[PDB]
Parts: C-alpha cells; structure tokens; sequence
C-alpha cells in the first residue's frame, strides 16, 4: 500500500517530464510494479554494501555505490 | 446448490456489541509538458517515496535507517529512471501511429533495452 | 463460469446467498418466492 | 610429503592459482589465505551448474561430447545463467530457438 | 610458451560431475575464458568493495559480499554455501 | 483441360522451414571472405597495413553476426509492436534507439 | 579495398534476420543493416587498431579484438 | 576531534571556473557534481590504463598507456583535444 503512494497524478508528472501526452490508464499500475521491483534493485545492493561496512544505517553513498554497480552512475551526492 | 457467506458476520448488528472558458484536451498537457521539462524540480511528493523505500527495504534488513541524502538520492535515481523509460514509451507509441502510451509499449520497451 | 454477485440481487444487501447456478445473481435464503430453508 | 590447498579445502579447482592470481591482479594490497579457497569453491560450482546443464542438453541431442552449441542452450535456457553471462556472446552458439506467436499460420 | 589455463581442473570436475561425457576444445576455451571473466568480476568487486571501506585485504567475507552482489539470484545462495563450506574445511583441515 | 501447376509452397511456409533451418544452425551465415574483406577496407582508415590473424576475422565476424541477431530480434518484436510482420528501417531505428547507441 | 559492404549479401543479411526470428524482411532494409554493421565493425575495430598500437604489434590480434568488444560490453567467449 | 580531510578537487575546479567565466559561480550543488564527475571520469582513465598495461604483461603506467586509453575512452573531438593538451602539459612539465 506504501506503493499505491506513487500517486497517479506523481506518475502523470513523471510522464510529463518524460513528454507523454495521454497515459493510458493501465500504465499507471504498471508504472508501479516496474518501480517497485527497480528500487527493490538498487536498495538490495544498497543494503549488501551496508551489511558490509557493518553499519547499520545505509548511507547516500552506498545508494550510489549500488547504482554503480547496476550501472547508472548518479552525480551530485557524494564519490 | 452453490451457496456463498458474504455478510462474513455470524451474528448481526455486530455495532452494537460490547466488544466557461475551457481549452481542448492536450493543450493544457502540452502547456504542463513545457513547465515539468523547464523544471528542475522533484515530482513524486518525498514524503510517499521514502515510505515506499521503508516497506520495500524492511524485506532485505530490519532496522535499516536511511540518511535523509539517501532517500533523496533514491527519489532522484528513480525519477531518472522513469522519465527516461517514459521518454522510450513515448517512442515505442509514437512508433506505431499513436499517441497514447499503454502498458504494452512498456513491456516493450524494457525488452529492447534489454532491462528484461 | 462467473462468479455471483455478493450483494442480493432482491433487496441489494450483504449476507449468506443461494447462488443461482446459469446466472450471475445471487438472492438471501430469505429473498426468494418461496424462501427457502438454509437446511 | 607435501599436500595441495585444493585437498586441504576439497574442491578441483585450483586454490594456488587462484592466489597467485589474485594477487598479482593487484586487486588489493594483502590477500589473505581464506580468499582464494572462496573463490575456487565458487567458480567450481558456477563451472559446475553450467556443465550439468551442458551435459543435460547434450544426451538430448544424442551427442557424446559437449560442443560450443550445447553450453549456450544451457545458458539460454536457465534465467540465472542467462544473467550472468548476459551480455556475453558464446562461440558457435546460435540463438535459442523461437518464433514469435503472431508469426505461426492460423 | 608455457600457458596457463583451466584446462585439467574444469575436466576433473566435468568427470565429478559425469564421468562419461567428452568435451570440444573450443567448448573448453568456452569454460576457460568464462571462468576468467566471472573470477575478475567477482575479484574486482571485491577490490572496490574493500576500498570503500578503506580496508585493504581481500578477506573471504569480501568475496562473499561479491559473489552475492554479482552472481544473480539463487546462484548466489548456492555460491556461498559452497564457498562458506570450502573454507570451513579448509580452517578444519588448517 | 487440365492444365498443369507446379508446387509452390505459400508466401511463408518455405520462410518458416528455413527459420526452423537456421535456428539450428550454428555455422556462420555471413561469408568469410567477404567479411574478412569488409575489415581490411575498415581497418584501412584507422591504420595502415595492419595485419589481421585469422582468428580476428573470425572473432570480428562471430561478434558481429551475434550483434545484428539480437538487433534483428528486437527489431522484429518492434515490426511486431505495430501489428505487422514485415520489418522496417524505423524498427531497426527505434530499437537502437532505445539500447543508446543513437 | 573499397566498397566491400556490398559483400554482405542480402542474401546473407537475410540469413542473419532469418536467424534472429523475422519472416519478412523488406526492402530498405538490407541497406540500413549494412550501415548498422560498419558502425559496430567500426567501432570495435578502432578500438582493436588503438590496442594493437600500443602493442607496438602490427598484426591486428584476435586478443586485441576480444578485449575491444569487451570495452564496448559485448564480451566474446572462444578466444581468450 | 576536528573532521577528518575530505579529498576534493572543489578548489581546482574553481581555479578552471575563474579562467573560463572571471566573474561566474557555482552551488555547492554543482560543485559536488563535477566533484563526482572528475572522480569518476578518473576512475574510468585509470582503470583503463591498468589494463592496458596488464594486457601487454608489463606493469607500469606511463604516458604512452594513457594517451592510449584516454583516447579509448573519451570519445571523439574530446579524445584529440585532450591528447594534444595533455602532450603539452607532459613536455612542458618535463622541460622543467
Ligand atoms: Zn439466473
Ligand atoms: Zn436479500
């Protein structure tokens, strides 16, 4: 339920963004699982990396030490 | 005989129991395309994009606390990612004669970019 | 097939239903003509 | 008499070698002992899973030895193996075979 | 001249495996340069993994942490099981 | 009377019997000669006299027949995507334009 | 030499789409096909010509041409 | 118990702010971004130097090895505006 927070109207901006001039009405909940299962990517390796340092908190950096690794470097939060 | 309960209560009244000027449609879209391209801002409200990091992130460790540039750094990697699927929606729609993205030009596109 | 409704189809409340079995509708045990005996 | 690391740790793989290797890859500055048997236990067994494989696509196509062709079907098939080596071209491989269902006759 | 490679060692455990099955040798320089090529993806991640965490030995937990962060899936889990009960019998062993 | 008419199979049966041909086939399709050739006028531009083995010939080539089968087949779930079964330059456009190569 | 683009037949790049699963192949398609093969032949063989150079080696190597698609992310196994 | 030294190149990239635009500025935002983008576009040359050097089994990083992998690398005009700079740079450094 914490998903159905990505809102339609969030997923209508992004789409937006993206130039998108009608949404089907399906995407919108495909939009989520694709989301979902993306983060559940990236945060699994964030964590890897953080039960690795033994820290117990996950830091911005591992964030973007895991989108290293799956590829997609991010500039402008730290390495 | 098929029966089926659907009142899913053995006993009743179970309360009370002590236990006008209007544009065409796509010009005001076009017009929001223009302020969310021209933008820089962060589109999906934070607050429910941490939340989703929270549940989601429970399944690999409990007790996992986030720093704040963290779920910023997750909010902004996910937008990226998004708008630049929805960008390749867009094309795998305008592909075949259209302009309405469907599920089905997601599912495609994230073949051909092989996320699949 | 098709599941039934889970609302009566005579007085459009929730409860136990007879569900009819070449039809989507489903009536209370109480609803019918003549209402029939849940035994 | 002097025994092997490999029967010390029980595996076929080579546990010397990959020592040496790891560091003369300079991967880090000190390696310590333990690293190397990890690493062979697991190529053995990623060396191991993809050659099962192998030999299950083989008997099929009534072959005695493996060929090149039968280590891609392997990898094709399996979604994990398919992963890994994903973005690897096998030698002398071909495609899995497969036709799309808007393509078959009515 | 001498050439080092995996030549015997993927051949005793193909016959562990089925001792009864031959194989090309193209198919084994297959084997060998896919064994190289996953061996420095899971030694490189390891590398930086270590680095990160300004440490500077490669211990078997980084290989670990790796094998779980490269090798995909299930294959991880029964990566480490192996390698955790090959380095168990290797301290048993000393 | 009756007039002869030779067997023809339909537009499409004997384009399936070959799919089923060369998805088993390993060999490669594009001929050797005629790829080695590609290269030394490719090469040419970038060095000069460059020798090639003849193993980098056959490397070059079974990466390259890899590389246009995965784009083919992109290609073709993109022809597919439009509801047809005939390909197009576009499709072969639309799919590199979304691995990022354009 | 010059123009040997021409020797991918359509023939051949038929054959190659065939492998990769089309059945009709239309025309205007052989000639994008062509130009998608010499920039991917392009550029692993640039890459395979700045190794062999800096190998001092003139003789463009099979090594070299593994390590080039490597760089570009199609690794190749069978060579080395 | 004063914070340890954070390596950055913020002040240098200030240095190359100040020579192309005397009078422009950055945000802290924008500086951790070509922060993170000098790192990385390091990382990526010197990564690919090692091996090149490992490749042709010797072992040492020289300029040759870079010139090499820069132009491996960085693609384009960008590699041969780089490489002529950077020939500059190494002789002018070795004049002196
Ligand atoms: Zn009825
Ligand atoms: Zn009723």
């Amino acid at each position: 339920d914490n998903i159905q927070g990505i809102t339609k109207p969030a997923i209508r901006r992004l789409a937006r963004r993206g130039g998108v001039k009608r949404i089907s009405g399906l995407i919108y909940e495909e939009t989520r699982g694709v989301l979902k299962v993306f983060l559940e990517n990236v945060i699994r390796d964030a964590v890897t990396y953080t039960e690795h340092a033994k820290r117990k908190t996950v830091t911005a950096m591992d964030v973007v030490y895991a989108l290293k690794r799956q590829g997609r470097t991010l500039y402008g939060f730290g390495g | 005989a098929r029966t089926k309960q659907t009142a899913r209560k053995s006993t009743g009244g179970k309360a009370p129991r002590k236990q006008p000027h209007r544009y065409r449609p796509g010009t005001v879209a076009l017009r929001e395309i223009r302020r969310y391209q021209k933008s820089t801002e962060l589109l999906i409200r934070k607050l429910p994009f941490q939340r989703l990091v929270r549940e989601i992130a429970q399944d690999f460790k409990t007790d996992l606390r986030f720093q704040s540039s963290a779920v910023m750094a997750l909010q902004e990697a996910s937008e990226a990612y998004l708008v630049a699927l929805f960008e390749d929606t867009n094309l795998a729609a305008i592909h075949a004669k259209r302009v309405t993205i469907m599920p089905k030009d997601i599912q495609l596109a994230r073949r051909i970019r092989g996320e699949r | 097939d098709f599941e039934n409704e889970d609302f009566c189809s005579a007085c459009n409340q929730s409860g136990s239903f007879l569900c009819c079995d070449t039809c989507p509708k489903s009536f209370h045990f109480l609803c019918l003509d003549p209402p029939i005996d849940p035994n | 008499k002097a025994k092997t690391r490999s029967s010390r740790a029980g595996l076929q793989f080579p546990v010397g070698r990959v020592h040496r290797l790891l560091r003369k890859g300079n991967y880090a500055e000190r390696v310590g002992a333990g690293a190397p048997v990890y690493l062979a236990a697991v190529l053995e067994y990623l060396t191991a899973e993809i050659l099962e494989l192998a030999g299950n696509a083989a008997r099929d196509n009534k072959k005695t030895r493996i060929i090149p062709r039968h280590l891609q079907l392997a990898v094709r098939n399996d979604e994990e193996l398919n992963k890994l080596l994903g973005r690897v071209t096998i030698a002398q491989g071909g495609v899995l075979p497969n036709i799309q269902s808007v393509l078959l006759p009515k | 001249t001498r050439k080092e490679s995996y030549a015997i060692y993927v051949y005793k455990v193909l016959k562990q495996v089925h001792p009864d099955t031959g194989i090309s040798s193209k198919a084994m320089s297959i084997m060998n340069s896919f064994v190289n090529d996953v061996f420095e993806r899971i030694a490189g991640e390891a590398s930086r993994l270590a680095h990160y965490n300004k440490r500077s030995t490669i211990t078997s937990r980084e290989i670990q942490t790796a094998v779980r962060l490269l090798l995909p899936g299930e294959l991880a889990k029964h990566a480490v099981s192996e390698g955790t009960k090959a380095v168990t019998k290797y301290t048993s062993a000393k």
